[PDB]
């Protein structure tokens, strides 16, 4: 199927006044790894957006994003929030619900209004997955699920949260062949946003 | 008539945007008034039968659950234009981001549909001028016109239609920014009284207010983030009450 | 027969279109100027009543992406149309070439936009004239405007609207081949003080500079009071 | 899935569990299955989740422009018209499965609906995958003239039949009440009977913990 | 109403008129190269479009007229360059490239809802493998030739009587530079010039003003 | 599963003359073991000298001569009358032909003429518009049991001049009408033995200068 | 019929190819005669492909 | 089936692209370029289906000179692989995908570095050091994993092709009848005859 | 089916072979494989009889067209580059094709290409193409020389086609043969299988797989 080619994974996770969101390095086809700096979250002001499935929808999704989000952005005279943003996604996937991007969207942010931390995930025909403590997608999404309803708790601290999120996708990573092969971790406050690449297993 | 009927004239104007405001000046007043914490949109209601059912007929609509409408002019141009303004609402802006859109962005919308009737081919120009007025969160409460060109202007009051130059006038001089709704009803009433020929009360006026989220208005419970409509137009009996106590 | 919009009159004119450049030369006084180091758009508006509500809105300026912004004369809801046309076509550039479009090339759309309504299709042409301020890494700042003709030219510094030839008359007197950004506002602001048939309100203000913060390009509409300030400090107070 | 409806003598009452599965995976451990057209006018959904909820909104809206057209309140048979012969259109191809129920200014209906376009109309209905275990429960429980609180107890077991028998179902219980005379009454999460129990020590790592390579501010 | 009872067709006469408006465009053949000259502020004109544009490597083509109109003509023309490359392998020679252009003004001139090209052309520079200079001229009505020099535009009647005094076939400029003093001299005429060279296997280079002071200057 | 094709059976068979063309065809209508018709024909007068079978999917067939019966009128409709010749009956019968050549005439066309020296024409074509002009050409369903004798009897075809130590080919020579006739009634009589789908009746279509005339022959019926 | 001495008189194309045994001459607006030409073109090696 | 290899070094891009044209059992040819010059500093190697390579490259290249003479300026290689990757992405889930990969080597000239870019028939695309498609990847990735550095010479991207070259021809099943290689760098686009 | 074209120092030869089948039967032996577009252009007919023969003829008139228009002979990469560009709107479609396309202009030379339904177009200097073509190149190959004399080269095309004849099931009937030079193709005849065969194998003495 066409959301196992290319391999990869994404993960968010809420905490205290912070989100963060984390995804692998990996583009390989098939067996055959190829590249290791492909990674899959993006940003629209101060909206994040990861994307696992097959590359080229991930970074047509991208460009289409770009695209809406800019047209909002000058019309509306602000950037759009986190929530408008995931009906957007949301909407988009179900234009195409007969001819699907193969994708598993996953959206992280701090909506600059109440200062509250958002995540969503979806399935390839914009199912919107309001769930709020954490979002995982990918080819190790069991593997995912697995760690984070594990090592997950609540309110965590931006420090400690990085410590959660960085654990539960290198693990679940590890456990699967299409996964892996470099990490990127962003940390997201209101003021601030740390991007991190991790130190990982390069088999 | 695959062919603009709106065309430039050696002085440059365009006649038939000129003719369509000339039907707009010659319509019924109507005003709106925007205060700190609300706006006013209001209207005369003449009647062109005494057994005519005035209260069948509306001249202020909501077209969103926080945005309304008044007009003078044409008000046949003005039904089909609020049909076409709710729809785009949804088709537009609802469906993509499960949200309202904001005021300008809607007044924005009206106004493309009246500027095509303006330039496409084998129609007139729409014979009406808007008054809208919303809230939303990131821009607040707003008023605004529209015109049979497609032009709009924020106002923070304003009055159009027949006795609009001495209804402006009197805006100019009761207006400050610092009215709460309720003297923003009161001013409007009393503007809206020079303009009246005949009966005045609350059966020959339309009002209505963008104001506070009204939750006894959602028809439901249970969704405590659910905000309730900001716009509610006032009944007979509220509007005959201010005037008493006028 | 100059109803008819696509057909040559017998001097070889189209009529609706000077017509429409008739319309313009009334419309709100438009100045752009080019700076060594920025640009300036400023728009004198057309519309005054006291109960207009000034800010908020910004009605003959407008960003078309981070790095172009126009100025409007005409039927302000005319150029709406063109101007959400060109959003479009800066967005379709960038997702094709994952680059920002050049300034010349979002001009020469518009311009071909307009120049189509002139040679097919019996519909009237736009009602506007466009100064297009903007910044791009091949050609650096740039300065163009268009008209219903569908023609395009490049400037150093342009007028349009009302009391054009007076504004342009001022601006070939006090323009140095190499200005500051600083120096061009105070001409603008002098330029349609000296053609006002002059207050903050009645002002529209934009600028594209080098953020100074550092090595890049910055697009500021200006807020009334900034156009208040900016009003007395060059003494026009 | 498990979703139902049950009449009673003043309106009706719609509940549904709180589940959503990525196959054998729980994505969403408290999902909102209970949906709304209009204001009175309340949906809940099994088969195809975007289906589902796409669907619901297009109706949804169009009943909203319905109602604004023809200035009346929105009819729960018109909802009905419009979903089975939108379903039909595309053949089954959207997998949508809902009971629809509301109340009107001609009474208060209760319904189902196939992806295929056919409808049903009773005083108790189940849907979804665990509709087999609720209904069983509703054929035990049901008789005519509930009251309100009878019919959100009677469909609240008919939910939690499904929550404890069929795997496609778990966790809350979630109802709306639909009253003739009355605002809806949406009830999210009536019922919490599956929380998990403290885990035996927290897995906070010491910070450190984790290997970086590199780290930087990014500017929004 | 199309025709005059004398056969001209009107919208294609009035075209001529809308030339005849404008600006000096003129073009003469040297031994081994082609010169364009054409005529003209406060405006930047190192951004604003040129009169004279390169087609493909080694054509090109100027303009006099409506000024708007010459860019769908010169697109129009550019894209064919690049289809006749892709389908015969080969670049356009001028003559065809000509062909192209001029059927395009045709076929303006016979479709309804549509007016005809305020344009006349110059087109010129060498066919692919050969150095015999090429230079030809259309008309709105498509009508199209070879000139050894020629003028369109405003005060054309002018510059072509001088070239057809100082322009012998016989003795063809033998030098570039003497070539564009000639394009030059013609332009002083009715005269801010623009010149461009071309020469053969695609040189094609536009004369910057300095170098076209020299020239103006020394004829003065 | 709908299948828009059929088989009926039939064998057809044209030969070159000098100053004649014979077509022949077999009257025989088949479906599976069935006989639809004992006299049912194939070979058609098109006009101008030119006699054509499509043989095959009998359907196809007919649809086929009718769409170049038609041509013919609207070929003199278009030119004062003027005679089709009969290479231009068949690059017609080209086009025709790969006009459908996704979804083709399931058959195999034989013409038969003069062309414009007098001399006997026969053609012959492919299901989708493949043709050459020819001497002798059998079609249909036995064929492949008429063709090599043909070329044997026609063509002399692996015959040597006797004492010559098989050197000497037997030369060439145009047959008469009687001489081909023979050869067609022998041609059939022969199918009609071997081939179940053969049988009932022999039509002969023979042109010549003065224009085209019919033989008919009875076949064994069983 | 050169309207000037400068015309190159060789590109005064008025007498036309339209196949190897029909050739044409044409009068009047000229540019006219583009489509005529090609239609009569493919009308003559359309019908050779035809009917050989 | 055909190799397609590129290297990127310090100072230039090397593109190297097999020779041979196999239909059936017969090697139809032995010398065939699969590349097209999109531009003076861009050039793109291409395998895949038959007819498509060819139909999508000219297609492309047609494209590029288009802009270039419209805009009197050459195009980025980001930019042209950007709009070769939309190209593929549309191609991809239109009525008839072309079934082509593509290597686009280029100089930007105006960043002074030089860029690989490999892009298959799905549109997918990334930036990288070296790159192949088809089945010489699973040799030659590994081959410069090992071997390749950065700060290299073009010499030495030439002398890294020469070991993958030969490891090719000693593992693959195919006989892909050597490769055609061409430098892009600063200067434009050379083949590098003596290879 | 057997077709060869190849490039030497007197110009090209061109030989194919003359044999139609469906499935095993030989439907002629007598078919023209070789179109004459114009005097300095030749098409070769490979695969679909159908194909070949209404494509290239249809080829034939685009090629006449350009002429007429143009004022010259269309060169032989862009007569070779309309019939791909046809087959490849077609791809999928099934057509079946294998073609060469053969010719003289000043401006390339002798020139060849292989186009086939697939898309393919290739310039080269020898080509065979068909159910034959394995057992054309065995002899071709084998003995192929840039400085062949004319007569050589003839000989060695028609030696070839023979050699495919021969071999291949599906190939037979007789050869025809055409050299093309810088002023254009001329015919080398038609020579049936029937009695070269013979011929060969006694002035050769090859063929001794069989009894003679
Ligand atoms: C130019 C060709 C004659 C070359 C020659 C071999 O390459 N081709 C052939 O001989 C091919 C067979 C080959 C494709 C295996 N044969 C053909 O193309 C023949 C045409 C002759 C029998 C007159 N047509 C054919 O095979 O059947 C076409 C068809 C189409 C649709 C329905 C039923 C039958
Ligand atoms: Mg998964
Ligand atoms: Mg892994
Ligand atoms: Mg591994
Ligand atoms: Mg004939
Ligand atoms: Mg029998
Ligand atoms: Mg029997």
């Amino acid at each position: 199927d066409p959301s196992s080619i290319n391999g990869g994974i994404v993960v968010a996770m809420t905490g205290k006044d912070c989100v963060a969101i984390a995804c692998d390095l990996r583009l390989g086809s098939q067996s055959l790894g190829v590249s290791n700096k492909f990674e899959k979250i993006f940003h629209y002001g101060h909206v994040f957006l990861g994307i696992t499935g097959l590359a080229t929808d991930v970074t047509t999704l991208n460009e289409m994003f770009r695209y809406k989000t800019n047209l909002y952005k000058l019309k509306e005279e602000r950037a759009i929030e986190p929530e408008t943003f995931t009906q957007l996604v949301s909407s988009s996937l179900y234009e195409r619900r007969f001819g699907p991007y193969f994708v598993g969207p996953v959206v992280a942010g701090i909506n600059s209004k109440s200062g509250k931390p958002f995540i969503a995930g979806f399935d390839l025909i914009g199912c919107i997955d309001e769930a709020k403590d954490f979002i995982v997608s990918g080819t190790a999404s069991d593997q995912l699920f697995g760690m984070c309803e594990s090592l997950y708790e609540p309110n965590l601290e931006p420090e400690d949260l990085f410590e959660t999120i960085s654990q539960a996708l290198l693990n679940a990573a590890d456990r699967d062949a299409l996964s892996g092969w470099g990490a990127v971790v962003y940390i997201i406050k209101k003021d601030e946003v740390v991007k991190r690449y991790l130190k990982m297993r390069q088999d | 008539y695959s062919f603009s009927l709106t065309t430039f004239s050696p002085s440059g104007k365009l006649g038939q945007i000129d003719y369509a405001l000339t039907a707009v000046k010659q319509g019924v007043t109507s005003l709106g008034i925007k205060a700190t914490n609300g706006v006013v949109i209001a209207t005369e209601k003449k009647s062109s039968s005494p057994l005519a059912m005035s209260e069948t007929l509306s001249k202020v609509s909501l077209l969103t659950p926080d945005i309304g409408a008044v007009y003078s002019g044409m008000g046949p141009d003005y039904r089909v234009l609020v049909d076409k303004s709710r729809k785009v609402a949804h088709t537009s802006y609802k469906r993509i981001y499960g949200e309202y859109p904001p005021t300008k962005l809607l007044v924005s919308e009206v106004a493309k549909i009246m500027q095509e009737a303006t330039q496409s081919g084998g129609v007139r120009p729409f014979g009406v001028s808007l008054l809208i007025a919303g809230h939303d969160e990131f821009n607040g409460f707003s008023l605004y016109q529209v015109d049979p060109s497609g032009s709009y202007f924020p106002w923070k009051a304003t009055a159009i239609g027949k006795g609009s130059v001495a209804a402006k006038t009197f805006l100019e001089k009761r207006w400050n920014d610092e009215l709460e709704l309720e003297d923003a009803i009161h001013i409007a009433l009393l503007t809206l009284k020079e303009s009246v020929e005949g009966e005045f009360n609350g059966d020959t006026i339309e009002l209505a207010i963008i104001g506070d989220e009204n939750p006894d208005l959602l028809g439901y419970t249970g969704i405590p983030t659910d905000k309730g409509p900001r716009f509610r137009k006032l009944t007979s009996q509220e509007i005959n009450d201010r005037l008493e106590a006028l | 027969y100059d109803s008819r919009t696509t057909i040559f009159s017998p001097e070889g004119r189209l009529y609706q279109v000077e017509y429409a450049l008739e319309s313009i030369s009334h419309a709100g006084t438009a100045i752009g100027i080019m700076a060594s180091d920025g640009i300036v758009l400023a728009a004198e508006r057309k519309v005054t009543s006291t109960l207009l509500e000034q800010d908020t809105s910004t009605e003959k300026l407008y960003k078309l992406n981070d790095k172009i912004a126009v100025a409007v004369a005409g039927l302000t809801a005319d150029a709406e149309i063109l101007i959400n046309t060109a959003r479009i076509h800066a967005q379709n550039y960038l997702k094709t070439y994952n680059e920002d479009i050049p300034v010349e090339i979002l001009v020469r759309r518009l311009s071909d936009i307009k120049q189509g309504y002139t040679q097919h299709g019996g519909l009237r042409p736009f009602g506007v004239s466009f100064i297009y301020a903007g910044y791009d890494d091949r050609y650096g700042y740039q300065l163009y405007t268009s008209n219903p003709s569908g023609n395009y030219t490049g400037w150093k510094a342009i007028s349009v609207g009302a009391n054009t030839s007076a504004a342009q008359t001022l601006l070939q007197m006090d323009y140095k081949d190499d200005m500051k950004v600083d120096d061009a506002i105070e001409l603008a602001l002098k330029t349609l003080s000296k053609t006002t048939d002059l207050t903050y309100d009645r002002l529209e203000f934009a600028t594209i500079r080098k953020g100074a913060n550092d090595g890049e390009v910055y697009q500021k509409i200006f807020k009334p009071q900034e156009i208040k300030d900016i009003l007395v400090k060059t003494g026009i107070t | 899935t498990t979703i139902v409806g049950v009449k009673f003598n003043n309106g009706v009452v719609i509940a549904a569990d709180t589940r959503s599965t990525q196959g054998p995976i729980v994505a969403d451990k408290n999902c909102a299955k209970l949906h709304r057209i209009s204001p009175k006018i309340w949906c809940a959904g099994a088969g195809t989740a975007a289906d589902t909820e796409a669907v619901t909104q297009l109706i949804g809206s169009n009943i909203e422009l319905h109602s604004l057209y023809t200035s009346r309140e929105p009819r729960v048979v018109s909802a009905l018209q419009m979903l089975k012969q939108h379903l039909f259109k595309y053949q089954g191809h959207i997998g949508a499965y809902l009971i629809v129920a509301g109340v009107d200014p001609t009474g208060s209906h209760l319904f189902s609906i196939h992806a295929h376009g056919s409808t049903d109309v009773g005083y108790y209905l189940s849907l979804g995958s665990g509709s087999l275990a609720a209904m069983a429960v509703l054929e035990s429980h049901w008789k005519q003239d509930l009251t309100k609180e009878e019919a959100i107890k009677l469909a609240s077991d008919a939910i939690q039949a499904g929550i404890w028998n069929d795997l496609g179902s778990g966790s809350n219980v979630d109802v709306c009440v639909m009253e003739i005379g009355k605002d809806a009454e949406y009830l999210r999460n009536y019922l919490t009977p599956n929380v998990r129990e403290e885990k035996q020590k927290s897995y906070k790592f010491p910070r450190g913990t984790t290997a970086v390579l590199k780290e930087s501010i990014v500017n929004i | 109403s199309i025709f005059s009872p004398d056969g001209h067709i009107f919208q294609v006469e009035y075209a001529l008129e809308a030339v005849k408006r404008g600006t000096c465009a003129v073009g003469v053949k040297g031994k081994n190269c082609v010169v364009l000259g054409c005529e003209r502020k406060l405006q930047d004109t190192r951004i604003t479009p040129s009169k004279v544009s390169k087609i493909d490597s080694h054509v090109v083509l100027s303009f006099s007229g409506l000024n708007a109109d010459s860019r769908i003509l010169i697109e129009k023309a550019r894209v064919e360059a690049q289809s006749h490359r892709l389908t015969l392998e080969d670049p356009v020679t001028v003559e065809y490239l000509t062909r192209y252009v001029a059927g395009v003004q045709q076929r303006y001139t016979q479709s309804g809802g549509v007016r005809p090209f305020g344009v006349s052309t110059l087109i010129a520079g060498f066919d692919p493998r050969d150095d015999e200079p090429k230079l030809y001229q259309t008309e709105p009505s498509g009508i199209y030739s070879s000139w050894s020099a020629q003028t369109i535009g405003r005060n054309s009647k002018t510059v072509r009587e001088f070239l057809e005094k100082n322009y012998d076939r016989k003795e063809p400029p033998a030098t570039v530079e003497e070539c564009v003093k000639l394009t030059v001299r013609s332009l002083l005429e009715v005269v801010n010039i623009e010149i461009t060279v071309v020469k053969p296997d695609s040189d094609i280079v536009a004369l910057s003003s300095e170098e076209i002071n020299q020239y103006v200057t020394q004829i003065e | 599963q709908f299948n828009p094709y059929g088989d009926n059976g039939g064998t057809i068979l044209g030969i070159a003359g000098e100053d004649f063309a014979v077509l022949a065809g077999d009257t025989r209508n088949i479906t599976d073991y069935s006989i639809n018709s004992r006299y049912e024909p194939k070979v058609f007068d098109c006009g101008d000298n030119i006699v054509m079978s499509a043989n095959g999917f009998a359907a196809d067939g007919d649809a086929l001569v009718k769409r170049f019966k038609n041509s013919v009128k609207w070929y003199h409709f278009d030119h004062n009358d003027k005679k089709l010749s009969i290479n231009s009956a068949a690059r017609n019968i080209q086009h025709l032909l790969y006009g459908k050549r996704f979804f083709p005439y399931y058959v195999h066309t034989i013409i038969a003429g003069l062309d414009e020296d007098g001399k006997g024409a026969v053609y012959s074509f492919d299901p989708v518009g493949s043709y050459e002009r020819e001497q002798c050409r059998a079609g249909g369903a036995a064929a492949s049991l008429i063709m090599p004798f043909l070329d044997n009897q026609v063509n002399f075809k692996n015959q040597y001049e006797p004492g010559t130590n098989g050197k000497v080919k037997k030369p060439l020579k145009y047959l008469s009408v009687e001489e081909v006739i023979k050869l067609v009634r022998d041609s059939f009589t022969s199918a009609t033995e071997r081939h179940i789908q053969v049988g009932d009746g022999l039509e002969i279509l023979i042109v010549t200068k003065d224009g085209v005339r019919k033989e008919f022959y009875e076949l064994k019926r069983d | 019929r050169a309207t000037s001495p400068l015309l190159e008189s060789d590109s005064i194309e008025k007498i036309v190819e339209i196949d190897r045994h029909i050739g044409c001459a044409m009068s009047g607006l000229t540019a006219d005669a583009r489509s005529m030409i090609e239609h009569a073109r493919t009308a003559a090696v359309t019908h050779n492909l035809y009917y050989d | 089936m055909d190799i397609i290899l590129g290297i990127r070094v310090q100072d230039s891009v090397i593109l190297a692209s097999s020779k041979a044209v196999t239909r059936g059992i017969s090697v139809l040819k032995d010398s065939d370029d699969k590349t097209r010059q999109l531009s003076p500093h861009t050039l793109m190697s291409f395998a895949g289906e038959a007819g498509d390579t060819v139909q999508f490259a000219e297609y492309i290249q047609a494209n590029i000179q288009l802009y270039s003479i419209r805009e009197d300026y050459e195009l980025s290689p980001q930019a042209v692989s950007s709009f070769v990757r939309q190209e593929l992405a549309k191609s991809i889930r239109s009525r008839r995908p072309y079934q082509v990969n593509v290597l686009i080597g280029g100089y930007d000239k105006k960043k002074n570095k030089p860029e690989l870019y490999q892009i298959d028939y799905l549109g997918t695309k990334v930036e990288l050091p070296y790159g192949a498609h088809g089945y010489s990847g699973f040799y030659t990735f590994s081959l410069l994993d090992h071997h390749y550095r950065p700060d290299m010479t073009t010499e030495e991207g030439l002398d890294l092709l020469k070991l993958c070259v030969q490891e090719l021809e000693k593992r693959m099943p195919m006989d892909f009848k050597g490769v055609i290689v061409k430098i892009v760098d600063k200067d434009g686009i050379r083949q590098v005859d003596d290879f | 089916t057997t077709t060869l074209a190849f490039r030497f120092q007197g110009g090209i030869i061109v030989a194919v072979d003359s044999r139609a089948t469906a499935g095993n039967w030989v439907a002629s032996q007598t078919v023209k494989k070789v179109i004459e577009i114009n005097p300095f252009l030749l098409g070769t007919m490979a695969g679909g009889a159908a194909d070949c023969q209404f494509w290239e003829t249809w080829l034939g008139s685009q090629c006449r067209l350009h002429e007429l228009r143009e004022k010259e002979r269309i060169s032989v990469a862009a007569a070779s580059k309309i019939l791909s560009n046809l087959v490849y709107q077609y791809k999928g479609a099934g057509l079946s094709m294998g073609t060469m396309i053969c010719g003289y202009t000043r401006k390339e030379g002798p020139t060849i290409y292989y186009v086939d339904s697939d898309g393919t177009r290739l310039k080269g200097d020898i080509f065979c193409v068909g159910s034959g073509q394995t057992f054309a190149y065995g002899v071709l190959d084998s003995n192929y020389k840039w400085d062949l004399s004319v007569e050589d080269a003839l000989y060695l095309g028609k030696r070839s086609i023979l050699a495919a004849a021969h071999r291949d099931a599906y190939s037979g009937g007789s050869v025809n043969l055409y050299h093309v030079t810088e002023d254009g193709w001329i015919y080398h005849g038609n020579h049936d299988v029937g009695e070269l065969f013979w011929k060969v194998k006694e002035e050769e003495g090859s063929f001794n797989n069989v009894i003679g």
